[PDB]
């Protein structure tokens, strides 16, 4: 199980 | 994280509610954002995947009012009310919580309509092909439902075997029918030996076998 | 006009190199990623990975990672997908699509490429022969005439077939390709039309098989 989503918002 | 859709295949009638469910092995709902990292896709024949939903429930611009995104945590649901003929497609849920952004296995949506008998046509081989050395007789079953049709080739009333190839279309987006072509391929030498070339078609819509034929 | 446009169908032998393109136009290229999605035969979609232009940040599916490579040229507004040494098993339709890179926005594929059928085989390319399925009395009934073209003996897929340069479209049935015992594909495309207008209308199939450099415009006269 994993709670942090892998962020991909480079902006 | 893996996605298992349910069902794999589904036949639904024009005007009924179609229900496609999606199940996560883990969980794509991040508690801080109050958002489900998950989308839904439609995939018609001869077109790329069109996006239906994202953030589980939020609808894409131009997507039909009849479509609905719903569910949370592990379990999600696509709901197509008042089913139209154009909705014939493969459907895919997809997460983007973590990498890889896996799609589901795929849910095939078939449309159920009334029984339509085929319009059977036959084409003799072209003079261009006969000069090249082969002879291909195309039989064409045009616009029928349901999917299941049989063809039998008969060269001078004698049942052929081992020398024909057929293919069904995908289901149609306007009138929900299937079409089928069959190609009896012979040599020019063998083709010239026999007179009558017939295509006997069986189908649910037809009460008896319909034979479309010609003389060489 | 948010539009991703990939390269046409490609044919290779096992071992050979290949790079396919994904030309992104009509929006700011730095605002998005560009994903790659393999279409599985029958049913399925494998998310291969993603790539961002300004940062050059690659994230792959752990199975396909190492086997394939991504790259982007920011000047052309294009994304790529390289193969150093192709296997026969690599054969398939390969899509590209944009993923939104702005702050607190969803990473979903809203706009997609048309798709490219990459094919890896030691078998020789062969162009089709296009034979007319002419309208006769044995294809005409109920004020409705059936006609078509027979695209026989080709390799690999795809053949694309339009009618009257894309103008004739309603009532067309381009069938799936059958695989012959010889290894070569065969395919028919037909259309139903009015039998009255067969004298005043010209029907031409535009058979187009990019691997053999075969454009054929075949007029289907009545018999
Ligand atoms: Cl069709
Ligand atoms: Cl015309």
């Amino acid at each position: 199980i994993v709670y942090k989503p892998v962020d991909l918002s480079k902006v | 994280i893996q996605l298992t859709q349910s069902p794999d295949s589904l036949a639904v009638s024009l005007g009924e509610r179609a229900t496609i469910n999606c199940k996560s092995s883990q969980s794509v709902f991040y508690r801080d954002n109050n958002k489900n990292y998950l989308a839904w896709y439609q995939h018609k024949s001869g077109q790329p995947p069109k996006l239906l939903f994202f953030w589980a429930s939020s609808r894409e611009s131009g997507v039909s009012d009849r479509f609905s995104g719903s569910g949370s945590g592990t379990d999600f649901t696509l709901t197509i009310d008042n089913l139209q003929a154009e909705d014939v497609a493969l459907y895919y849920c997809q997460h983007y919580f973590n990498i890889p952004h896996n799609f589901g296995q795929g849910t095939k949506l078939e449309i159920k309509r009334t029984v339509a008998a085929p319009s059977v046509f036959i084409f003799p081989p072209s003079d261009e092909q006969l000069k090249s050395g082969t002879a291909s007789v195309v039989c064409l079953l045009n616009n029928f439902y349901p999917r299941e049709a049989k063809v039998q080739w008969k060269v001078d009333n004698a049942l052929q075997s081992g020398n024909s190839q057929e293919s069904v279309t995908e289901q149609d987006s306007k009138d929900s029918t299937y079409s089928l072509s069959s190609t009896l391929t012979l040599s020019k030498a063998d083709y010239e030996k026999h007179k009558v070339y017939a295509c006997e078609v069986t189908h649910q819509g037809l009460s008896s076998p319909v034979t479309k034929s010609f003389n060489r | 006009q948010v539009q991703l446009v990939e390269s046409g169908p490609e044919m290779r032998k096992p071992g050979e190199s290949l790079k396919i393109s994904c030309k992104t136009s009509g929006y700011i290229f730095s605002d998005y990623w560009t994903a790659w999605v393999r279409q599985l035969p029958g049913k399925g979609l494998q998310w291969m990975g993603i790539i961002y232009s300004g940062d050059s940040d690659t994230r792959y599916h752990p199975s396909v990672q190492g086997h394939v490579t991504m790259s982007t040229d920011s000047s052309l507004t294009t994304a790529y997908l390289q193969w150093s040494s192709l296997k026969a098993s690599d054969t398939g339709i390969y899509y590209c699509a944009r993923l939104d890179a702005r702050v607190d926005a969803g990473w979903q594929l809203d706009s997609w490429g048309q798709g490219t059928l990459v094919t890896v085989s030691s078998a020789s390319t062969k162009g089709p022969s296009v034979f007319p399925l002419a309208p006769s009395s044995k294809s005409t009934s109920g004020g409705t005439a059936a006609l078509g073209c027979l695209v026989k003996d080709y390799f690999p897929e795809p053949v694309t077939v339009s009618w009257n340069s894309g103008a004739l479209t309603s009532g067309v049935h381009t069938f799936p390709a059958v695989l012959q015992s010889s290894g070569l594909y065969s395919l028919s495309s037909v259309v139903t039309v009015p039998s009255s207008s067969l004298g005043t209308q010209t029907y031409i199939c535009n058979v187009n098989h990019k691997p053999s450099n075969t454009k054929v415009d075949k007029r289907v006269e009545p018999k």
